[PDB]
């Protein structure tokens, strides 16, 4: 009969306008404090004895430099709870010490999960298929492989992304100097997937847009459709001759177009998301070996590879100092590598 | 160059082997019925 | 359609900013003197802007142990004074 | 802390002043759910 | 003997525990108080 | 020997075939030069 | 009729298996020329000396490259912007040394794409269609300007295009990350935006309309032979994808009409990739993304670095690096 | 279908397919087990971690 | 006849509440000086 | 009920929306993070 | 050299006169419905 | 032998781009 | 032992062609309405 | 338009395929040495 | 490389004799 169990359930399914389900007892605190965190620390928190970085509002920082900023490289992989042995309960140490980027980042973890199986509850109740959460798997294999894999793989979680549009642009740049990451070919292909999936969205919003009926009268074509409406409001036997004679294959099957949609983007994150497991060892695709060889012995041979790995020796060379303080690096003057004049 | 000396014989079988599975199955889709 | 009050109906009534008038400037006030007290920079643990470095000292306070980081935080911290 | 206070009195006279409004509307709200 | 952090472990899980327990209880007494009408 | 009711036959069509030759082909431009190195 | 009458009658037919139209004779020579030569040259140009010091570099497959090395490589900086086509060579041995094919490439490619997206207007119109498509293709093809044409026309020289090749893009990438930080600019961001939001609502429109198809089939067959090309009715169920996203979210946030959904799914990377371009067009003159370096100073002066000091370290990295051998004067100008 | 001596020793072990005890049957005891292993997993997360540290418990090579 | 608190009352004040707190906080900010 | 107008709140909403952003942009210049 | 770039130039003189006169031969017209 | 190999995928890829556009199965309006 | 460096993909592809071809054809067969 | 009257079915029986891998096994069993050399 | 290829081949016959025998096509008297 309905038990408590079952007069919950009823309560938490109700049809109203943030729906709430199972899935929201973990989706809504975590997401809530996921963000609460990041705006708290964004506009409040230092990044001093850390990073000895500033990057709050309070201290002066835009939206653009602002971060709740990774804990130190002597916190190791400290989960670095707030009761935890290096805080110790103290809420103010805790933030100096970098506790509100495994907070944001811990929570953030849950709280997509919390998503995902949002995700699938609402297509459950509504009796859908759950694509949406399956296609949702890719986020999802980004924010781990990125947030979680790779600073495990490495000395800390100083090395993860900070959380902050500056921070991670770094982020960007450490990948490509240390990493060499654009030759990586799992990055490739994840490239190709989010700008193939661009492309896809953009061809097929324009398609539909271009091969509408008239099913009205006004000059303005948005109000021509009827959500209950049975028929087709674009032409997918005119839009086929079109792409056909354009580009000499065109899309016949309009199930198969939504799937393509689907696996183009979610396939390309999550090939990028195993190339940073790779990178969260250093097993990096940095060289061409037969280049290498080549180059060492012929000081007339050169590439684009081989002039992109002198800007990598740059990058690293020219940040290390103060992207890695905890190494104490002094580099004098004369060891900087540098080009004539500059 | 100094290259690898088993890629020559990984790209082939990288293309052969999964390209004659595609082939198998789609010669004997047009034999059906 | 969910049944709550529609947001247009609520945000254009009379009752609302009867209300809002005052609940609304009073959090901006009191988020204003969260900073202008600077209650902000002890609650968190923000250096001020005479607070990152000692008047002679150069080197960052950049933590080096973990499990007494929060004692090497209170030295950097006496070393100001 | 005299700033904790300078700070939170603004939001407490806020909600005071939010309950004292829409008190009749709020036990009738429960009166009916009840 | 139990340590400063197996203390702070059994604080964590007490707090846990706590935000869960209050969480289910408020969560209950509501859906009893306004069940479906069928 | 009695014949098993499970079996189903397997299809292919054109329009797959040409897109998993593609697939594989262009895996392997992108490939082929990390399997030389 | 007359033999001219016959030959426009072929030339805007819409029964070719491809449509040639007015665009397409100019489209269909260029794209072949390009084509032809990007071809030849990556497979077999001898070395070529981009930036102008007698220092070749080498593009081709038989010249020691491999696909993610390779390249058509840009044009020599001793020429800039100077018309260099195969007849202003003494010889094709002079014109390979100083980047000839670059050129003819890049200038070849640019009409003939200029051409596709008329001819997309052109079949639109000869088919009865609305006009449009081809306002979505502006966006990758502005994008393409910037990098190729508009961009060396601000630093004054073909050998700053973007090579054409996988990592000669990523050395382009890097020095305009060094010269303009372009990271830190807003129109690259709103590109960012584009392309992030073009793939998340490729993924998510690909996934709700996949949710909700109609069943039409049995369990051992592909669900794609319930649509039949040209079939009257919608095979998914509009009303129950969007009675779905709109409980994901809220009801307000989600889109019941089709059309003005796939408005926003033309527009969005649409309008973000303008940016994009835009962004690299603007660049081209040097207006250049947020500078914060050294912006936060403590009570006595001292700097406090935030992220955007070490975003700037990591940029000077690139700066003293690149072209090691053709500075000789201190500040990089162009 | 094909009887076989092991087949008709080993009948009575899938014979009872579908059948279930009557409602939430022993869920509540599963619940508690649930409980108790993850807090088991945590605690060995924490140990591993150094969150949790334990007298004798030297979580290093030098054990 | 519509209740005035919900669950989307509090989801809406939980993001509301918050956000002109932390307005009012930047705001002073600008007027701070090294 | 209604009686403000929603054209009303909309523009007294966005015209305090552009003074906050515009007070931000304000301290980009001035005080911390001003670069002087 | 010179024999290249006089026939490139014809070449391309033969297109563009193509594009040209092709648009001026009643492109309007040409369309599935209203020609005017 | 690489350029031979790079050369040759390059060359597949073109070859079934002929086939995928002037043999493909046609489009039928069922 | 210094053996030619091209013998492996010969005999790889000696073997591969021409049993693909017959595996080929045999499926194809097997699938003809019977 | 109108399909060609000349084709035909192609057949292999499961002996020929049997017949056929034992040939080009064998064959290849006996050439390898020659082609490692 | 070698004995791997020399010992693949002549497994693949040991493996085609267990086919060629056990999953014949069998003999139909007509
Ligand atoms: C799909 C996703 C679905 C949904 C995802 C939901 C996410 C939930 C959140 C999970 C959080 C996991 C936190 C793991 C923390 C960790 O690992 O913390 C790390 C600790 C180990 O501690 C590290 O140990 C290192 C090695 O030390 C050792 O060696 C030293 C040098 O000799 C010394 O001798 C020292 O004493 C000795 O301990 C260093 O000391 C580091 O500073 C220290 O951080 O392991 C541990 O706690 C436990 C390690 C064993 C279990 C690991 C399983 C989980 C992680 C899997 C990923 C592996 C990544 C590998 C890279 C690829
Ligand atoms: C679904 C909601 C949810 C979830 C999944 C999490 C999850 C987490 N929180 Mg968050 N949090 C939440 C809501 C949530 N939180 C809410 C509502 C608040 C405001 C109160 C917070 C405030 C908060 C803070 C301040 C911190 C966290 C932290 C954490 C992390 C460590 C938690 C831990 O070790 O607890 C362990 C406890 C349990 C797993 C409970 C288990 C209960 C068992 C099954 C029952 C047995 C209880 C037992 C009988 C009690 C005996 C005690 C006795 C022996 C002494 C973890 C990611 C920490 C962090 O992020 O570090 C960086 C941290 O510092 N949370
Ligand atoms: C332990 C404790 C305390 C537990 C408490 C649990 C409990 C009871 C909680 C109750 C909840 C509560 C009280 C408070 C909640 C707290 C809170 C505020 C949490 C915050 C969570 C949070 C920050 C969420 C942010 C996520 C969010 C809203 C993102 C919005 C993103 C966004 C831009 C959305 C929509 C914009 C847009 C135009 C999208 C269109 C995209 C698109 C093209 C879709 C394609 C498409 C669309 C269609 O539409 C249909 C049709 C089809 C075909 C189709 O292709
Ligand atoms: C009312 C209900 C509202 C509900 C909101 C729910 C929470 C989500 C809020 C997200 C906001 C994130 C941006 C905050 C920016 C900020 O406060 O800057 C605050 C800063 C403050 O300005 C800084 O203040 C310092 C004070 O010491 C210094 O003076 C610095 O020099 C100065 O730059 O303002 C700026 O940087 C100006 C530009 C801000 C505009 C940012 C737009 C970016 C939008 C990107 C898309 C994100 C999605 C958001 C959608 C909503
Ligand atoms: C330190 C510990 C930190 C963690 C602690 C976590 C504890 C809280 C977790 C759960 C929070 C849920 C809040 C929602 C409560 C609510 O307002 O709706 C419940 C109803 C809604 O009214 C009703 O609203 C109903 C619609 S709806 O359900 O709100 O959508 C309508 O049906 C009805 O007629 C109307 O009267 O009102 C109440 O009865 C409030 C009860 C007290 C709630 C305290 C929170
Ligand atoms: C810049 C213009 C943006 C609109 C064009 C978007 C790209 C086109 C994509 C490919 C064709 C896609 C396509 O075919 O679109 C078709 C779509 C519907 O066509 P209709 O024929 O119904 O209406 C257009 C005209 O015929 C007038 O009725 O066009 C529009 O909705 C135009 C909306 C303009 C609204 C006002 C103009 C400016 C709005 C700015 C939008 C946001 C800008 C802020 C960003 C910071
Ligand atoms: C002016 C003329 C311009 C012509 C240029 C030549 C265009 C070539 C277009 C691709 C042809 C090959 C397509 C094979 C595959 C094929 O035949 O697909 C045909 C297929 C038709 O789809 P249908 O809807 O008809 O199929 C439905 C069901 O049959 C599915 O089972 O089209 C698509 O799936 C579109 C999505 C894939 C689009 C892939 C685009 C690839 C672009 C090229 C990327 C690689 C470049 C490598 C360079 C080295
Ligand atoms: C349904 C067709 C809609 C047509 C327009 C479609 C435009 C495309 C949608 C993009 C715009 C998005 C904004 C909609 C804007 C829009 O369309 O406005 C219309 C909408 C309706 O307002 P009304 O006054 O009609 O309210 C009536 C309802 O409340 C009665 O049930 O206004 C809002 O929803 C305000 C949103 C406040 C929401 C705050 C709630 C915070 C809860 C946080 C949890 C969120 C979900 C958590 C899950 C992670
Ligand atoms: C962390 C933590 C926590 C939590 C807390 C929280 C939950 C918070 C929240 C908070 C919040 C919730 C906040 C908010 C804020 C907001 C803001 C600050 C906003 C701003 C905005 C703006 C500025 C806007 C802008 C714009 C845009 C975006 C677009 C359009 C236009 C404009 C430009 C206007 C606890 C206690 C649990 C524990 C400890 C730790
Ligand atoms: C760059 C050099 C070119 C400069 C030319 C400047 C234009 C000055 C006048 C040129 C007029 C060209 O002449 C143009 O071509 C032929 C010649 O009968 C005509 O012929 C055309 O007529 C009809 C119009 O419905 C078409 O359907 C038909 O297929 C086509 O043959 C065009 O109707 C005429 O307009
Ligand atoms: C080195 C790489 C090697 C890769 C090798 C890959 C091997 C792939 C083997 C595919 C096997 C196909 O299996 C084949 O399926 C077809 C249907 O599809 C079956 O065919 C059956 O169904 C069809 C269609 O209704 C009937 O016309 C036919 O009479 C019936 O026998 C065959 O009896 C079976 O032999
Ligand atoms: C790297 C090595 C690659 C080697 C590649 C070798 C390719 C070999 C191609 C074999 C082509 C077989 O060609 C295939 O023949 C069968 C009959 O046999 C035809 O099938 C036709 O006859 C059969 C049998 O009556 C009918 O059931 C079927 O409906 C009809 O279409 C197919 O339409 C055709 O596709
Ligand atoms: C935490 C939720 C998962 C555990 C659910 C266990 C339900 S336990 C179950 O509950 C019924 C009421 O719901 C009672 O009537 C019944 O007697 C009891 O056995
Ligand atoms: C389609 C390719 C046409 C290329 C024509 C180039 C031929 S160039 C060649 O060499 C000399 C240059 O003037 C002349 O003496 C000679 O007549 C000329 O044919
Ligand atoms: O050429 Mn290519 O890169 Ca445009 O900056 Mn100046 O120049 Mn060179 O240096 Mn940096
Ligand atoms: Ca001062
Ligand atoms: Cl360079
Ligand atoms: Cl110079
Ligand atoms: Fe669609
Ligand atoms: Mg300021």
């Amino acid at each position: 009969e309905r038990g408590w169990f079952d007069i919950l359930d009823d309560w938490l399914k109700r049809d109203r306008f943030v729906f709430v389900g199972w899935s929201g007892i973990l989706l809504f605190p975590c997401a809530y404090l996921a963000l609460g965190g990041w705006l708290t620390g964004t506009t409040f928190v230092t990044s001093w004895y850390t990073h000895g970085l500033a990057s709050s509002y309070l201290e002066g920082c835009n939206f653009l430099t602002v971060a709740v900023s990774t804990p130190a490289n002597s916190m190791g992989h400290s989960l670095l709870l707030l009761w935890g042995p290096e805080a110790q309960g103290d809420f103010t140490r805790w933030c100096q010490l970098g506790g509100l980027w495994t907070f944001i980042a811990l929570h953030g973890a849950f709280g997509l999960i919390g998503f995902m199986l949002r995700q699938f509850e609402i297509a459950r109740l509504v009796g859908v298929r759950p694509y949406n959460a399956i296609a949702f798997s890719a986020p999802i294999a980004v924010f781990v492989s990125v947030f979680l894999i790779y600073p495990l793989g490495q000395s800390s979680w100083f090395f993860a992304p900070s959380f902050g549009v500056a921070a991670i642009f770094r982020f960007l740049l450490f990948f490509q100097g240390f990493h060499n990451w654009t030759l990586n070919p799992f990055h490739m292909m994840g490239v190709a997937g989010v700008l193939g999936g661009a492309l896809l969205c953009a061809i097929h919003g324009a398609t539909v847009e271009n091969t509408l009926f008239q099913d009205g009268e006004g000059a303005s074509t948005f109000r021509a459709f009827n959500p209950t409406q049975a028929e087709e409001t674009y032409s997918m036997v005119t839009a086929n001759r079109f792409w056909s004679q354009i580009f000499g294959i065109a899309f016949s099957n309009k199930r198969w177009l939504h799937f393509f949609m689907l696996f183009v983007p979610v396939t390309g994150l999550w090939m990028s998301a195993i190339g940073v497991v790779g990178l969260a060892l250093n097993l990096r695709s940095y060289d061409f070996i037969s280049q290498e060889i080549r180059a060492a012995e012929d000081p007339e041979f050169e590439t684009f590879y081989t002039k992109n790995l002198l800007l990598n020796e740059g990058i690293r060379a020219w940040m290390a100092p103060q992207d890695q303080p905890h190494e104490n690096f002094v580099f004098p003057e004369e060891v900087l590598p540098r080009g004539n004049a500059l | 160059m100094e290259v690898n000396q088993l890629g020559l014989i990984a790209t082939a079988l990288f293309v052969l082997v999964p390209s004659v599975f595609l082939i198998i199955l789609y010669v004997q889709t047009e034999s059906q019925q | 359609t969910t049944g709550e009050r529609p947001f247009s109906d609520i945000i254009t009534s009379v009752r609302y900013w009867v209300i809002h008038s005052i609940t609304i400037p009073a959090l901006f006030i009191a988020g204003w003197l969260f900073v202008s007290t600077g209650l902000a920079y002890d609650v968190f643990g923000t250096p001020r802007p005479d607070s990152y470095y000692a008047q002679e000292q150069r080197s960052i306070p950049l933590v080096t142990d973990r499990f007494e980081a929060k004692q090497q935080v209170e030295t950097f911290l006496e070393q100001l004074k | 802390d005299w700033r904790v206070l300078v700070v939170l009195l603004p939001v407490l006279l806020a909600a005071g002043w939010a309950v004292r409004n829409i008190l009749p509307y709020a036990v009738k709200q429960v009166q009916k759910l009840l | 003997t139990i340590t400063p952090s197996l203390k702070g472990f059994f604080i964590g899980l007490l707090s846990g525990a706590v935000v869960l327990g209050l969480t289910f209880a408020v969560l209950i007494a509501i859906s009893q108080i306004d069940k479906v009408q069928r | 020997m009695e014949p098993n009711p499970n079996r189903q036959p397997v299809e292919l069509n054109r329009t797959s075939l040409y897109l998993g030759l593609l697939l594989i082909l262009v895996l392997a431009l992108l490939f082929s030069s990390y399997f030389f190195n | 009729a007359n033999l001219w009458e016959r030959f426009c009658n072929w030339v805007t037919s819409t029964d070719n298996r491809l449509y040639v139209g007015w665009f397409g004779v100019i489209m269909i020579p260029t794209l072949l020329a390009a084509t032809i030569c990007f071809v030849i040259a990556f497979i077999a140009a001898p070395p070529v000396d981009i930036d102008g010091i007698r220092e070749p570099v080498s593009g081709s497959l038989l010249y020691g490259n491999n696909i993610i090395t390779g390249a058509v490589v840009p044009s020599s900086n001793a020429i800039g912007l100077h018309f260099y086509p195969i007849w202003e060579a003494a010889s094709l041995d002079e014109w390979l040394y100083n980047g000839g094919p670059y050129q003819l490439i890049i200038f070849h490619f640019l009409l003939g794409a200029s051409c596709y997206m008329g001819r997309q207007w052109e079949l639109s119109y000869r088919l009865g269609m609305r006009p449009w498509i081809c306002v979505a293709y502006s966006a990758p093809l502005a994008s393409a300007f910037a990098v190729f044409l508009i961009y060396p026309i601000g630093q004054g020289s073909f050998s700053d295009g973007m090579p054409l090749g996988i990592s000669g893009t990523f050395n382009f990438m890097i020095v305009f990350q060094a010269e303009h930080n372009i990271l830190m600019h807003p129109f690259h961001q709103l590109g960012v935006a584009g392309v992030f939001g073009g793939a998340l609502f490729c993924a998510m429109h690909g996934s709700l309309v996949t949710s909700s198809l109609i069943r039409e089939t049995t369990e051992t067959e592909s669900a794609n032979y319930g649509y039949k090309f040209g079939q009257e009715e919608e095979t998914y169920n509009i009303v129950a994808a969007h009675g779905y996203f709109g409980r994901l979210i809220f009801q307000y946030a989600s889109f019941n009409n089709s059309r003005s959904l796939h408005f926003f799914l033309a527009a969005w990377p649409v309008v973000g990739v303008w940016f994009a371009a835009l962004g690299i067009s603007t660049m081209a003159f040097n207006l250049n993304g947020f500078n914060f370096n050294h912006s936060v100073i403590d009570a006595k002066g001292n700097v406090i670095n935030t992220w955007a000091d070490i975003i700037n370290r990591a940029n000077l990295g690139m700066e003293v690096m690149h072209e090691r051998n053709a500075h000789n004067f201190p500040l990089d100008l162009a | 279908a094909r009887r076989t001596w092991l087949g008709d020793i080993l009948r009575p072990l899938n014979s009872e397919y579908g059948k279930v005890a009557p409602g939430w049957g022993t869920t509540p005891l599963m619940a508690v087990f649930m409980g108790l292993f993850l807090v088991f997993l945590l605690i060995i997360l924490e140990i591993y971690n150094s969150t949790l540290i334990l007298d004798g418990v030297n979580v290093s090579w030098k054990a | 006849s519509y209740p005035i608190f919900t669950v989307r009352w509090v989801a809406v004040h939980t993001l509301a509440v918050p956000t002109i707190f932390f307005l009012g906080a930047i705001a002073a900010m600008q007027f701070i000086q090294r | 009920g209604g009686r403000i107008p929603l054209w009303i709140v909309a523009t007294v909403a966005g015209m305090g929306v552009i003074v906050i952003v515009g007070l931000f942009f304000y301290g980009a210049y001035a005080g911390l993070g001003s670069s002087l | 050299m010179e024999t290249l770039k006089i026939t490139v130039y014809i070449v391309v003189t033969f297109f563009v006169l193509l594009f040209v006169f092709g648009f001026l031969s009643g492109d309007p017209a040409r369309n599935p419905k209203r020609k005017d | 032998m690489e350029t031979i190999t790079y050369v040759f995928i390059f060359a597949c890829i073109i070859a079934l781009f002929f086939f995928a556009i002037f043999f493909r199965e046609p489009p039928r309006i069922t």
